[PDB]
RNA sequence: CCUGAGUAGCUCGGAAAACGUUAUUUUGAGUGAAUCUGCCCAGACCAUUGGGUAAGCCUAAAUACUAAUUAGUGACCGAUA
RNA sequence: AUGAGCAGGUUGAAGGUUGAGUAACAUCAACUGGAGGACCGAACCGACUCUCGUUGAAACGAUAGCGGAUGACUUGUGAUU
RNA sequence: UGGACCUAAGCUGAGGCUGAAAAGCGUAGGCGAUGGACAACAGGUUAAUAUUCCUGUACUUACAGUUAGACUGAUGGAGUG
RNA sequence: GGACUGUUUAACUAAAACACAACUCUAUGCCAAACCGUAAGGUGAUGUAUAUGGGGUGACACCUGCCCAGUGCUGGAAGGU
RNA sequence: CUACCCUUGGUUGUGUGCUGUUCUAAUUGGUAACUGUUAUCCAGUUUCAAGACAGUGUUAGGUGGGCAGUUUGACUGGGG
RNA sequence: GGUCUUGUAGCUCAGUCGGUAGAGCAACGGUCUGAAGAACCGUGUGUCGGCAGUUCGAUUCUGCCCGAGACCA
């Protein structure tokens, strides 16, 4: 669901829309709930040394990142109680405040299919294949969507965990290990057959079309104003300035350094799970 | 340091003369092998090893 | 650089004698079975004396292999695992086995016991051999829930 | 029998050498002996022969000047110095 | 990161709202409510335009608008590159 | 009120990882207000002061003994903050 | 032409430049691509392709037409060296 | 038949180079658990995905103004 | 660090117990059709790219100068 934004301004227009955030996120009157709170320090795109590392990213307000438990292994044999679907100022996905009945709470991802109140179990057990649940891929046959899944032992749920992400199961290898998962973006991996699985695409499937309209929404969303390569300084940029702006050259436009990124294979192959790869949209592994 | 933890030996700083026969300098860093090593009285800590010193240690029964 | 394949044969030309060929940091250079002997001057003094030491080590290793077989067949490994009446939540590493080995009063290295990651449930058993001629068997009693 | 052992020879590129690296030495890397006509050297290396037995070195003296002290000296200055 | 001005008058939305109505529909109106890189206009800021100086009170400011003035607004302190 | 206390931005820093000499990152800790918290509000006073000094009104941790009184309670958990 | 409101040559250049916007192309299966230092680590960010970075214009709307000789990329089977 | 010169096809293999694999007993690891310690940078043991492929140390390269030391001749009825 | 190679007509090609030139198209002539595209045959082109070895008849079996091809420091 979306909602129109009529600016009612005398100069200019706005066809911008925004997700209502009242039927998909709780506590619209945001007051910091002091149960799982974490203060966030940031440098404005700068680093621990101090110098910047990510240009065109800054000018954002404070965030209170919820303590998300991607492992779903802290408390087992007792199903959790989804207290609320909370906002996440660091992720497009909506966090979920679950509370196991033993006396502890945590934050997880609740994908599309379950909402506040559902009793979800965390274990390596052959538990029911439902959204929010977590179980090994061995109990799930081929032809199912999977998300919020890691590659490395206890490395935390990292891969394919955003809205609309899925992992098509297409059986296992000839060796009986490293089940093949077709992840998002048309890539494919040889996932370990022992890894857990949070089945179901993440909720808010309508989070696909939006008009930012005004810069404040854009600048507070990480993406700062992007400057065109035309009309720059001719210093530090080989095409800026001068009368009669020059068309962009340097076929397959490079980044403004000695490196190249346009169309070239710029994959990293030195990790602890690079042998579990199948396809990366251009080649093999 | 770039010098391995077993030998704090300064890297050999010499010249690299190309077709131009220039005076550009070149570093020669000591060898770094993070192979396992056995220690007595409990712990079995592991440190970096240089191959030139590895020859001396191995032929002096360092395992 | 090891020069004596003491009391054991590592499936190759190295035999129970003062002789071995270089195999790098493997079961032939990291295992303490191949005991290193003074290499700075090994011509007549250390050579035959270490050969005799190797023979005596063979004999005392038969004796101690029998003794250790009895030991690990009387006081054996025990472990517990968490269950929910047939719900696999297992995780196994050799670390705990090494810790128990050290707890038995002897600094046994990471070579006697070695296994991969396993994921199971219920009552099972794993046995790891220790010797080549008077080999012992391990009993790892696992307690499920 | 001892006189130094990844040690003397070399060696993938440099340097100390008149030598910007050709004899000597060199390693960041691969290597490698002798217990002295052996071994290193004889500007590649050796035969007679010749230089020496290195691979640990101790050592005020010739290698600085006053860092606190002493003493005198002056084709030294002369308040733009 | 920690705290600050937006007086006053304002667009008065979206969300929903109630009955009428109708075979069931369809359709009608209105208000709770306050949304803006929202409006005019002061606190505060801007040198965007014309004049002054072109060796001024000014090593950058004075005036007239305009623009932000409820946010891409205007800030102080401490600190990061 | 800043500190006696607490941290935000941030820093020092036993170590330690890492780096020719130098030190970078950075943990245990502690520093660091622009903030939070514990405890004085009006009248009078000089040639220079006021909630501060006094008057009246009074807080805090309550201090040692003490009677009386009573299961208080952090090293651990939760809430306001 | 720019969507607009806006920002940069404080102190002669405020815009058809730039900027949100949309169209979008490209890289990345995470220890991400991009990047700070050499190095740990770290931002990116513990974001996970619906996220970030870089390319080009430019709101709202049509698409972006023709074309790879070569380069950059992807795919091909057989090399000299 | 006794030997040499060649010749083209091939088993077991080799003088020649081609590689592929079973394991970790190495190595990579902002992989993690235990401990130091209730230590973010951390260290010891570990397993884990590979696996001596590759990395490291050395040599050798290349793409690559992103930058340097720089070069950017002269005569020419002013010079290009 | 460069050692792999073919030329034959207007274009294109290969060479048996080493023995031996060739269309197709453009097009010269002819054939089809009241008319004809399309199509069908025969006119035609070559020191067999040029130089030197090989043997029962080398331009063919071979080597060389000028461009070639598929994991390159």
């Amino acid at each position: 669901p979306i909602k129109k934004i009529i600016s009612r301004s005398n100069s200019g227009i706005h066809h911008s829309t925004v997700i209502d955030y009242k039927k998909l996120l709780t506590t619209n009157k945001n007051k910091p709930e002091k149960s799982l709170l974490v203060t966030l320090k940031k440098h404005g795109g700068r680093n621990n040394q101090g110098k910047i590392t990510v240009r065109h990213q800054g000018g954002r307000n404070k965030r209170k990142y919820r303590i998300i438990d991607f492992k779903r292994t802290h408390y087992d044999n007792i199903e959790a109680t989804v207290k609320s679907i909370e906002y996440d100022p660091n992720r497009s996905c909506f966090v979920s405040l679950i509370t196991y009945a033993n006396g502890a709470k945590s934050y997880i991802i609740s994908p599309d299919g379950i909402k506040v109140g559902d009793k979800i179990l965390a274990s390596e057990h052959p538990i029911d294949i439902k959204p929010g649940f977590s179980m090994p891929l061995a109990f799930i046959p081929e032809g199912t969507q999977v998300h919020n899944i890691e590659l490395h032992p206890k490395g935390g749920g990292q891969i394919a965990r955003s809205a609309g992400s899925y992992a098509r199961i297409l059986g296992q290898d000839e060796t009986g290990k490293y089940v093949i998962l077709q992840l998002l973006s048309g890539e494919t991996r040889k996932f370990l057959k022992e890894c857990r699985a949070t089945v179901g695409v993440v909720s808010n499937l309508d989070h696909n079309l939006v008009v930012i309209g005004k810069a404040g929404r854009n600048r507070h969303r990480g993406i700062r104003p992007t400057v065109r390569g035309s009309a720059m300084n001719p210093n530090d940029h080989p095409h800026g300035g001068g009368e009669g702006r020059s068309p962009v050259g340097r076929d397959a436009p490079r980044t403004p350094w000695g490196k190249r990124h346009m169309g070239v294979k710029t994959r990293n192959m030195k990790k602890a799970s690079t042998n579990l790869i199948i396809r990366n949209r251009k080649g093999e592994q | 340091a770039k010098k391995d933890q077993l030998t704090l030996r300064g890297p050999l700083y010499g010249n690299n003369r190309s077709h131009s026969k220039t005076i550009t300098r070149r570093k020669w860093n000591v060898n770094l092998q993070p192979c396992k090593v056995k220690t007595a009285d409990g712990k079995t800590t592991r440190i970096l090893v240089s191959t030139r010193t590895l020859r001396t240690l191995k032929k002096h029964n360092r395992l | 650089m090891k020069v004596i394949l003491k009391q054991d044969v590592s499936n190759l030309g190295k035999r129970f004698d003062v002789v071995d060929v270089k195999d790098g940091y493997a079961i032939h250079f990291l295992f303490p079975k191949k005991l290193a002997a003074p290499l700075t001057k090994k011509s007549l003094q250390d050579r035959d004396l270490f050969l005799k030491k190797q023979q005596e080590h063979y004999e005392i290793n038969k004796a101690l292999s029998h003794k250790l077989k009895e030991v690990i067949e009387q006081t054996e490994l025990h472990f517990s695992l968490k269950e929910h009446n047939g719900r696999p939540y297992g995780s196994i590493i050799t670390k705990q086995i090494i810790n128990q080995a050290h707890t038995k009063g002897m600094a046994l290295q990471k070579f006697m016991f070695k296994d991969n990651v396993r994921l199971g449930f219920g009552d099972h058993e794993i046995t790891l051999h220790i010797f080549e001629d008077t080999t012992a068997v391990l009993k790892v009693k696992v307690t499920p829930d």
